[PDB]
RNA sequence: GCUAAACCUAGCCCCAAACCCACUCCACCUUACUACCACAACCUUAGCCAAACCAUUUACCCAAAUAAAGUAUAGGCGAUAGAAAUUGGGCGCAAUAGAUAUAGUACCGCAAGGGAAAGAUGAAAAAACCAAGCAUAAUAUAGCAAGGACUAACCCCUAUACCUUCUGCAUAAUGAAUUAACUAGAAAUAACUUUGCAAGGAGAGCCAAAGCUAAGACCCCCGAAACCAGACGAGCUACCUAAGAACAGCUAAAAGAGCACACCCGUCUAUGUAGCAAAAUAGUGGGAAGAUUUAUAGGUAGAGGCGACAAACCUA
RNA sequence: CCUCCGCAUAAGCCUGCGUCAGAUCACUGAACUGACAAUUAACAGCCCAAUAUCUACAAUCAACCAACAAGUCAUUAUUACCCUCACUGUCAACCCAACACAGGCAUGCUCAUAAGGAAAGGUUAAAAAAAGUAAAAGGAACUCGGCAAAUCUUACCCCGCCUGUUUACCAAAAACAUCACCUCUAGCAUCACCAGUAUUAGAGGCACCGCCUGCCCAGUGAUCACUUGUUCCUUAAAUAGGGACCUGUAUGAAUGGCUCCACGAGGGUUCAGCUGUCUCUUACUUUUAACCAGUGAAAUUGACCUGCCCGUGAAGAGGCGGGCAUAACACAGCAAGACGAGAAGACCCUAUGGAGCUUUAAUUUAUUAAUGCAAACACCUGCAUUAAAAAUUUCGGUUGGGGCGACCUCGGAGCAGAACCCAACCUCCGAGCAGUACAUGCUAAGACUUCACCAGUCAAAGCGAACCUCAAUUGAUCCA
């Protein structure tokens, strides 16, 4: 990715990242399952449900995603009626 | 002078293109100059003359930029000098 | 398959006291 | 390894290689007959519709009669009298010079396809068995089917043995017998389907079958000329052909070891090649008469020939058994069939 | 490049004029014709191919006397120097034109066919049908273009209602008017074809240069295969 | 004790400020620097490179710093690209450094073009020691050159040079004659560490559920064959053009004839191989009035020319 | 004693062995430095008032003769026209090759000089090396081969007709060209071809000449009638009938084979001689050499106080182990070792490195030409199509010594002994589904996992209803 822009000399975000992942303010990232729209006739219903769910990403994936994205995307946003509002903060977390 | 994509798909080869206007040699009469001219023109010019209702009007109304002709400007200079004098 | 020779500039050899 | 070679062999297509082999061999064998066989082979294969007895056979018979197709076995049986042929079999064919294709098979009222489209030549070896009610039939090479379906249509067989080495082919065999033959007739070991080496059968089961049909792997003459992929004549698979003739003897022998004393074995080949027509049967019969010491006699089918003379053409220069040759008037698959019973 | 043509003379003369060889080069300076190089230096003699050209302030059918018939470097055909009135000019000589012969040049179209003598020049309409002719023009007063090589002859095939069909030496027809003029007979130096260049030197003298060393497979492209029948081409043994 | 060593100042670099020189007499676009006679300029940059290949694609100055914002948006929706409204003198070099510069000179190249090196007394010249290499002063059994020692230099005993790439490697393989000088780790997110202030931090913009502000501390050097644009080259060689010049003697029915000088070429041998020579010499050979050889001037130019095609030649 | 050199002009160079004073292989001097001189035009360069107009016939002792490739050299009419010798080159031992270089270098006169030059610094007479001269008897026995020296032969064969051309610097040929013969294309003007025109011009093939080798023209009757073919008129449309036409031309091969003269620094064989090529080498001279005197390089070089044998290092030790040997120091030879020195590395492999060439590889048609449709009233412009000619880019991976391929994903079988994983490579067997439901609905605790991620797998409870088999059976993102 571009560490120093040629116009302004600041970092740039990889837009491939932004249209695939949701980052929560706490530091987690959310993705969809790969192939959730693919060939559903042959898949079993349990398999289908496992596909529909929005999952988290492990530490390294999360680290890589944060490097590929600017500080703007990491700020706290007070959207009106976002369905992900509750998930922004953690609860009862000791290490 | 520009470039094009081969079959109006950006994934195809890029090529150099030049679009040239169609030209016609035509005869005009200037009322102020009382002179017959034969000049190379386009359909656009003929259309503008029609809308302005004569060569003199076309020459006199049109600014320098739109005329795009040294000879157009020289015609203009003469006519304006004739009106002045 | 041929290497041309190279001469050093003449000024060094023409040095005097 | 050496990358550069002085002269590389020409890249012949496999179908052309088949024709090359056929041209250099069958020319000497057939002489003036070869051109007519050649022209027929390169031409379309005419088909027959074998009616499923388990379907509404009467309506299908009426339907195929309306479409100007005659049942050949019925008319053959009419003039048969002027051992018995296999009854309860009905396959309709078009008359000579009528090249029209039969409409594809569709499922009937009972949920089974009303007829099966296959070469009426391949129907002859089943007729060659003198099948009687309460007989036990061994079919050493079953898949993909056709002959097996005909054996089932006869309804004279108490138990069926179906065997093929490749599970790929037995799969389609399973499919066709499931789709054509109802579950009621399958029941329990009335149809046994197995995927083992046919050669082992000789020492696995002996004196167990009164009727055997042996459809040995052949050069697949018509199939080789038309089909490109998985061609037996592909030059890479040359090695197979060297071990092709012996295999045939082995498989035949397994049948002759498994048959009852006085039991009937019919041997069929889809090829015209003499080395795998007569050389095989004489090789098999000598093996078992010498090593194992079993007397086997071979019947002449000249009486069988004269009946289907109107429907089929027969090569006259065959020593024993019968071969059918393709001609454009009545185009049917090249096939050899011979009937034999072991005396003791 | 700095190239000037040598053909800058504007006034007709009889005197031999110095030529410059091209070598197959253009004004651009690059070769455009292969196999041309310096042979023997040659002087050009101007030829008046407008056979009916009456003298200054003179009109009507005229007459000339043959003086000489001389080898020409710059063509195959032999040339004749003719004088008449007070004029000398070079022309193309026919089969049988010796010195002292008298030649006629006319523009008269007779109702009846004129004398089918050789060396004389009449309008095509004047000439009879089937007569051997040379130095023909396409349009009147243009000048001879067509049959002006050694031993070459065309024939008048048909004349109908103001059109003449002549067949060139290529056995090919051409339409022309009768108002156009043609001289009668076959051109000089027959058996120019029967000339044997002895050795390579002879050709080099004539200003030719040798054919290139490089091997050509063919000048013509192979007939392009069709999509239905590719396998039929290059069917391997 | 030689060869040497040592030097401080010519000047230069980055800024700021400010809009620059176009010059006695003579000559100078013809073969420039030569007193003196009848054609004409404006015309999309490409490519390397990135995409770990490559084929669409890949930042390049456009007229206010900051912020909006790496946002909207664009894109083999991938590499990557990317708005707008709106807001508003010296912690420099000091002769291998610093300019290439004592100078675009000498020198090198047909031309375009390439391109150096070096100096040092004192107010006045009208006045001591240290690199390598050597010398003073060659050498005495035995062996990575030393170490342990010893009264004692050697003798005694112990001891398989260095770097780099390989699992070992003693040694194998690259690299080093030696001395002096010069010659190679540049930066973000996020964390940690230490401060200030604290539900707020920051000298607009931004962040904040103890955070925010500031600082500290992390990302090398030399090397291809190539590709593209614009100039320069046919004084060598290939071919052509113009106007020339050369070819003794002898035999020949007289000739791209024969023998054979000068000339042109280069078959075979030997010498030479940092040479006399970046292709020569001695002898022996091929042609030697011809498709011959040769002097002068001109022409054809690299996406090309030229070619009795050898992938030949177009300044070793 | 030597001279294939000289003297001159041109071309190139630019004061570069004249004088005088200091100064430094060779003079303490000169081809060094400084100062001073010089090359004189008659030779040569440097030219010409205008407009028309003229200029057919070679050169070669040009005579006789003889050609072919067809050739360097001329004016006249009228007008205008009276001043004079200016300007420049002129030297030398000299130029292009980095050099005072065995090389390159045009013409005239001298063809051996009337001009121009000097192979030996001194000595000695080793080896090895170079170039000569002679050699008993033998005469190719040498050798890949008569290479070389000699001597100054003969008959053939293969290939190419010949003279010619070619890889400047490893190939001179059997390759190329070539007379002749054959194929293709072109019916025509003012920059090539060409001031040409089908007996011509261009693009090619083969290689002279001399011979043998030439047909899909429709069959039978006999220039005549039928039978065919091709068209039409029928025919619903065919068994197919009825009319029309094929006698205004006519062959054919850039086809193949066989002789033959002459020629060749071509390749092979051979007779006769000949010679130190050899049996088997020798002697002398010159060069070199080695010494004395002067001048004075280059590759190379970790440091070296630098031995032999055996072992070790698998091969490979001066240096490691065990023995043995051993005062120090020049000069001359030799080439066994120092994996001796020097190079644009010969071969094999690799690089998601280049480049040249070809094409039926992929992408195209920017260019050129033709055709069509618009526009305009023959060209031009836009759009489209068909060809030519181009351009840009690529050439995955594993395994294969006498081949003419097998593989690449998933599941088994031989190897796997008892939690997990693991018998490579290879040799084999299968899979790219099928059948049955149609609650193969929704939702959700906790777990398993093919050693990562992606994927994959099991499932309690709950909401609503009812009283699956199968070893594998499969495919991310973008995009549509
Ligand atoms: C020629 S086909 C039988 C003809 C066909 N089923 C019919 O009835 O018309 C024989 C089949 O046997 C199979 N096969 C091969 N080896 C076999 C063996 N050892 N035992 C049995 N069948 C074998 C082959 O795959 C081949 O397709
Ligand atoms: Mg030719
Ligand atoms: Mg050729
Ligand atoms: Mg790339
Ligand atoms: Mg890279
Ligand atoms: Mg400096
Ligand atoms: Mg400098
Ligand atoms: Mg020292
Ligand atoms: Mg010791
Ligand atoms: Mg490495
Ligand atoms: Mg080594
Ligand atoms: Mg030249
Ligand atoms: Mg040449
Ligand atoms: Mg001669
Ligand atoms: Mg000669
Ligand atoms: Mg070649
Ligand atoms: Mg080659
Ligand atoms: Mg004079
Ligand atoms: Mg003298
Ligand atoms: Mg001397
Ligand atoms: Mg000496
Ligand atoms: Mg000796
Ligand atoms: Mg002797
Ligand atoms: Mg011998
Ligand atoms: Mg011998
Ligand atoms: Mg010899
Ligand atoms: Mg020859
Ligand atoms: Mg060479
Ligand atoms: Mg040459
Ligand atoms: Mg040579
Ligand atoms: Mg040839
Ligand atoms: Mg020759
Ligand atoms: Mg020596
Ligand atoms: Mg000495
Ligand atoms: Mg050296
Ligand atoms: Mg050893
Ligand atoms: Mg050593
Ligand atoms: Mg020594
Ligand atoms: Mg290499
Ligand atoms: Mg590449
Ligand atoms: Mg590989
Ligand atoms: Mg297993
Ligand atoms: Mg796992
Ligand atoms: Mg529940």
């Amino acid at each position: 990715l571009t560490y120093f822009s040629a116009r302004k000399g600041k970092r740039k975000t990889v837009k491939a990242v932004i249209d695939r992942f949701l980052r929560l303010h706490c530091g987690l990232w959310v993705r969809r399952k790969a192939g959730y729209k693919k060939k559903l006739w042959k898949k079993t219903p349990a398999r289908k449900k496992r596909l529909r769910e929005f999952v988290f990403c492990n530490k390294t994936q999360s680290k890589l995603l944060d490097k590929m994205t600017t500080s703007f995307w990491k700020r706290r946003n007070w959207y009106v009626d976002d369905p992900y509002q509750k998930y922004h903060d953690r609860t009862n977390l000791k290490v | 002078l520009g470039q094009i994509y081969a079959n109006n798909d950006k994934l195809s080869k890029r090529l150099k293109k030049v679009w040239k206007p169609q030209l016609f040699e035509r005869e005009f009469y200037s009322e102020i100059l009382d002179k017959k001219f034969t000049v190379t023109v386009t359909m656009r010019t003929l259309d503008l003359i029609d809308e302005a209702y004569g060569l003199d009007f076309y020459i006199l109304k049109t600014p320098k930029e739109d005329l795009c002709s040294k000879f157009g400007m020289d015609l203009k200079r003469g006519m304006l000098l004739r009106l002045a004098r | 398959r041929f290497t041309p020779p190279i001469y050093q500039p003449k000024f060094k050899t023409e040095k005097e006291f | 390894y050496k990358k550069k070679w002085a002269a590389t062999e020409p890249k012949f297509p496999a179908v052309r290689l088949a024709l090359q082999n056929f041209d250099m061999t069958y020319s000497v064998q057939f002489g003036d007959l070869w051109p007519s066989i050649r022209v027929s082979l390169l031409s379309e294969q005419k088909y027959g519709a074998l009616v499923n007895n388990f379907a509404a056979w009467d309506h299908v018979s009426a339907k195929l009669e309306q479409l100007s197709a005659k049942d050949f076995v019925n008319e053959a049986i009419s003039h048969w009298e002027l051992w018995a042929c296999s009854p309860n079999l009905r396959c309709f064919t078009f008359d000579r010079g009528d090249i029209s294709r039969f409409p594809p098979a569709r499922p009937g009222s009972l949920g089974v396809m009303e007829y099966y489209l296959m070469d009426a030549a391949s129907l002859l070896p089943v007729l060659a068995l003198g099948l009687q009610p309460g007989d036990i039939v061994l079919d050493l090479c079953a898949a993909p089917g056709g002959k097996t379906l005909a054996l089932l249509q006869t309804g004279c067989c108490r138990n069926l043995a179906a065997n093929d080495l490749s599970p790929s082919r037995i799969a389609r065999l399973q499919k066709i017998l499931h789709s054509y033959v109802p579950e009621e007739i399958r029941d329990g070991n009335q149809v046994r389907v197995t995927s083992w080496d046919g050669r082992k059968w000789g020492e696995l089961e002996g004196d167990t079958y009164d009727r055997v049909l042996v459809d040995v792997p052949c050069t697949t003459d018509r199939h080789s000329l038309h089909e490109e992929e998985n061609n037996i004549f592909k030059r890479s698979r040359k090695k197979e052909r060297q071990i092709l003739p012996v295999l045939q003897v082995q498989l035949l022998a397994a049948g002759l070891l498994a048959t009852k004393p006085g039991g009937h074995v019919v041997y069929s080949t889809c090829s015209l090649s003499h080395l795998q027509n007569e050389y095989v049967v004489q090789g098999a019969i000598e093996l078992l008469a010498n090593q194992y010491s079993i007397q086997v006699q071979v019947e002449d089918l000249t009486h069988f020939r004269r009946v289907f003379m109107d429907t089929f053409c027969f090569f006259s220069s065959c020593q024993v058994g019968e071969l059918v040759i393709p001609n454009l008037m009545a185009n049917f698959g090249p096939m050899y069939f011979c009937k034999m019973r072991r005396l003791t | 490049a700095n190239f000037v043509s040598w053909k800058s003379r504007t006034k007709y003369t009889i005197t031999p004029v110095k030529m410059r060889k091209s070598g197959g080069r253009d004004h651009t300076g690059r070769i455009r014709v292969h196999g041309i190089g310096g042979g023997h230096k040659q002087r050009y003699r101007m030829i008046d191919f407008l056979r009916f050209r009456p003298e200054e302030t003179k009109s009507g059918p005229f007459e000339e006397k043959v003086i000489q018939v001389r080898y020409d470097p710059c063509r195959s055909a032999d040339i004749a120097l003719v004088a008449g009135g007070s004029r000398k000019r070079w022309i193309i000589a026919t089969e049988n034109m010796q010195a002292g012969d008298t030649i006629l040049n006319s523009n008269h179209i007779g109702r009846m066919a004129v004398a089918a003598r050789e060396g004389d020049a009449h309008p095509l309409g004047a000439l009879p049908v089937g007569t051997l002719i040379n130095n023909v023009e396409s349009e009147p007063g243009r000048g001879a273009q067509y049959i002006r090589a050694a031993g070459t002859c065309g024939v008048l095939l048909r004349k109908v209602n103001g059109t003449a069909i002549i067949q060139l030496p290529s056995k090919r027809q051409m339409q022309v008017l009768e108002t156009c003029v043609a001289t009668v007979g076959r051109v000089s130096n027959v058996d120019h074809n029967k000339r044997v260049i002895g050795k390579a030197g002879r050709n080099r003298w004539l200003g030719k240069r040798p054919n290139s060393g490089r091997w050509h497979r063919k000048g013509g492209w192979a007939g392009r295969k069709i999509r239905p029948l590719p396998p039929m081409k290059s069917y391997v043994k």
